[PDB]
RNA sequence: GGCGUAAAGCGCACGCAGGCGGUUUGUUAAGUCAGAUGUGAAAUCCCCGGGCUCAACCUGGGAACUGCAUCUGAUACUGG
RNA sequence: AAGGCGGCCCCCUGGACGAAGACUGACGCUCAGGUGCGAAAGCGUGGGGAGCAAACAGGAUUAGAUACCCUGGUAGUCCACGCCGUAAACGAUGUCGACUUGGAGGUUGUGCCCUUGAGGCGUGGCUUCCGGAGCUAACGCGUUAAGUCGACCGCCUGGGGA
RNA sequence: CUGCAUGGCUGUCGUCAGCUCGUGUUGUGAAAUGUUGGGUUAAGUCCCGCAACGAGCGCAACCCUUAUCCUUUGUUGCCAG
């Protein structure tokens, strides 16, 4: 069967939006279309700098993106530097002045977008799936994850035939909706098409 | 631990002539109204060999663990377990609490919060159901596990009242290579046990005369 | 400390209403390169977890032989289910000259120089029990001294 | 090496040739065992040497040729 | 002995088993070739023929129904005397002998016991079911072995062809 | 062009009560046991048993809506006195 995607049925209950701003009808599709933009931006640039989760909200005119990221050094560069140069790129895709936070992430071994990034990475110079997959399962256990199953699919060192090996370790209760399942998902583009790569991370309840 | 006393339990008396084993064949006098009785001066030696090596492992502080499973023997062998402070068994023995001691001991590890979770930290968050759903899992593993719980690790010997009754327990400590010790009636197989100590296990009388003397010379040997 | 070959992996299988599950047998010998074998049979969905899963069952469940320096007493035979299994001392510089399980069993036991043979069955499994059925009734010139009371010139 | 189900117990009996035969003492010495002599061609094989620069190759001495016969003993077992 | 043997009565007759004693004194075991016995069907000559019933006939059923089901029905089944020599003729387990823990029964003898009860204590023979050690690929066999041995015989050596 | 090289997303058996693991044990082994049995439940739901002891994904609950009442708050809604 298919599943609910984890991060959307738990919205408003225990986890919070990325995009936390109102409008009326006029400025709706606007808002979500520069919304897009400054996350397609910051993706691309910030790639190596190893990002969770951007943030946007819209207090007055004016935009406000906080980023979460395990390294804040290589977004901050020296004396920002970096991030006011981030800023008046920004501020151009939304039209409005802009303004860029930062926020550590102190456990990248328990974000979900990160240990698929890292997973993905590593996919792609070549590594040995079974091992890429199992690092990540004991790396967020004796970090105190609760539990946590990923899933990788399809070409599996470069077959004909496409499959998905999973591993979990410990709980995952995805029908529980009080359980915060932090959730993410990478594609690894390969010389034998792409390989997707999902990862469900529990760390309790409430 | 005299003839004399030992034929005022009932000792000498067996089972029906149907149900023996052969193997029981030299300890055996003969029958009296198709009963099996059994040779008293098989046992008396036989005894008091065995009694020599549990004052010789209780002596260099080892763990003697009591089984009875008979209901017959079972308040015996808690009462006569706690006379030595050793420890034991009278409900189900289960399925490898020795050989898969490893998870067992989760099931102690739960018996040991439970009782303080509870007493002292007394839960007091409830739901009402949830206070007696702990309840009656707290009484549930008391029983089962309530005499092996301060064990720690392996036992250095057995003690089991019938050796047929008990053959799961008997089976397990002959993998580990631990001494087995057993009261053994007409019906019943010598070939585990170590030391063998042919008996009645029935009667209730012979089953008090037996703990009688083991909790005597542990205590002896734990006292040094 | 002690020497641990793998023998044989099969694949095995288990048909169920989706189709077919798959599992992993491996196979290990265990020894002090010097008269103690075991041998542990692990089964795993995945390779190297079975693998595991035998070197622990094989050194818990592990056996004394008496070798006589660095062969065997006298020539033993040895059978379970369909294989049987004959071995004979050798001479010093024969090697292990033998089959495909018996040696491997033979190596880690720390006998340097046997004439095996194997007939019956060769299957890895029934094979490395009847070798270690052959290795562990094997009897010393001391034990049968003591045996019927003697101690003579046939020690 | 097998023969209840994988190939394999005659449908069951009687029974001649054949094979096998309880226990005891004596005797015989056919089988059996031990010893001795005769023969078992030379080459070949195996061992210790020697000669070709080495090796193949050649060669000295031995061992072997598990056999057959005759003679003298042994007599537990088998046979008479 | 196997194939097999079933109302009651008579006549002729084979074997088995048990008890106590007497008698011969190894007279034994197995058996290629040989001789005998050998269900049912079938064949021969002559009787018999109720019921049943291959063939055959009609009726149904059915796409068809040369069958299953129905109504009939001939050989055959029965007796006498001959042949045929075969069967999943099976315990799918050759015969003879010895040894190796138990329990529950059945059948048929026999000896001791206030027979005092249809009973208590033993001792033979045949037989049914459990199951131990051991054996076996396993299923299972398991003192009536497929366990531990010995004697003689028969037989097997990939599937089809056959 | 290839869904028969792929990711992602979806239908389906089916909101059916199932599907498994670890350690132990039995078996030469595939495997088995647990997960079966006696009750019971919508439910491998719960209890009792039993060479099993435990764990996980599922079931259930945690979420939204509807069914009664209370508290606060009354315009653009309400009108008993």
């Amino acid at each position: 069967g298919q599943k609910v995607h984890p991060n959307g049925i738990r919205l408003g209950i225990v986890k919070p939006w990325n995009s936390t701003w109102f409008a009326n009808t006029k400025e709706f599709a606007d808002n979500l279309d520069s919304d897009f933009k400054v996350r397609q931006y910051l993706t691309k640039e910030l790639a190596k700098a190893s990002v969770s989760r951007i943030v946007i909200e819209r207090p007055a005119k004016s935009i406000r993106v906080t980023i979460h990221t395990a390294r804040p050094g290589i977004v901050i560069g020296k004396k920002g530097e970096d991030v006011e140069k981030l800023r008046k790129v920004v501020a151009d895709i939304a039209g409005v002045p802009a303004q860029i936070n930062i926020a550590e992430v102190r456990k990248p071994e328990l974000d979900a977008k990160l240990v698929a990034d890292s997973i993905t990475s590593q996919l792609e110079r070549r590594v040995m799936f079974r091992r890429a997959m199992k690092r990540a399962v004991q790396n967020a256990m004796r970090l105190g994850a609760k539990g946590i199953k990923v899933e990788v699919s399809g070409r599996l060192g470069g077959a004909e035939i496409a499959r998905t090996e999973w591993y979990r370790e410990g709980r995952v209760p995805l029908h529980t909706l009080r359980a915060d399942i932090d959730y993410n998902t990478s594609e690894a583009h390969t010389t034998y098409g792409v390989i997707g790569v999902k990862v469900w991370i529990f760390k309790g309840e409430i | 631990v005299s003839m004399r006393d030992m034929l005022k339990a009932g000792v000498h008396f067996g089972h029906q002539t149907r149900y023996w084993n052969p193997k029981m064949k030299p300890f055996i006098f003969g029958a009296r109204n198709k009963v099996h009785i059994i040779n008293l001066e098989k046992t008396v030696p036989m005894f008091n060999e065995a009694l020599a090596e549990l004052n010789k492992i209780a002596s260099r502080k080892g763990k003697i663990l009591f089984v009875g499973t008979k209901r017959a023997a079972s308040e015996a062998v808690k009462d006569a377990a706690l006379s030595c402070d050793q420890f034991f068994v009278n409900h189900r023995w289960l399925g490898g609490m020795l050989t898969n001691w490893k998870t067992v001991r989760q099931s102690i590890k739960r018996l040991k919060d439970l009782e303080t979770q509870s007493q002292d930290g007394t839960f007091d968050k409830l739901t009402k159901k949830e206070a007696l759903m702990r309840t009656r899992e707290l009484e549930k593993l008391e029983n089962s596990l309530g005499g092996i719980k301060d064990m720690g690790g392996l036992p250095d010997a057995l003690f089991v009242i019938d050796a047929d009754h008990e053959h799961i327990a008997i089976k397990e400590a002959n993998n580990l290579g631990i001494p087995v010790f057993a009261i053994v009636d007409t019906n019943s197989d010598p070939d585990g046990v170590d030391f063998v100590i042919p008996g009645n296990d029935d009667a209730i009388r012979a089953v008090t005369l037996y703990l009688g003397a083991v909790a005597a010379t542990v205590r002896e040997g734990r006292s040094q | 400390e002690l020497q641990e070959k793998l023998i044989a992996v099969n694949r095995v299988s288990k048909t169920v209403k989706g189709g077919r599950i798959f599992s992993f047998t491996a196979l290990t010998v265990v020894g002090d390169g010097n008269g103690r074998v075991g041998f542990g049979y692990g089964k795993a969905r995945e390779v190297p977890a079975a693998i595991q899963k035998a070197m622990e069952k094989a050194r818990r469940n592990m056996i004394n032989v008496a070798l006589n320096n660095g062969t065997l007493q006298h020539p033993v035979k040895g059978v379970h289910t369909g294989s049987r299994v004959f071995m004979q001392p050798a001479s010093e510089g024969t090697g292990i000259i033998a089959g495909g399980a018996m040696r491997a069993v033979l190596e880690v036991a720390g006998v340097h120089n046997v004439l095996a043979k194997a007939y019956g069955s060769t299957n890895p499994i029934n094979v490395v029990r009847a070798t270690i059925d052959g290795l562990e009734n094997m009897n010393s010139p001391e034990m049968v001294a003591a045996k019927r009371g003697k101690s003579v010139e046939e020690i």
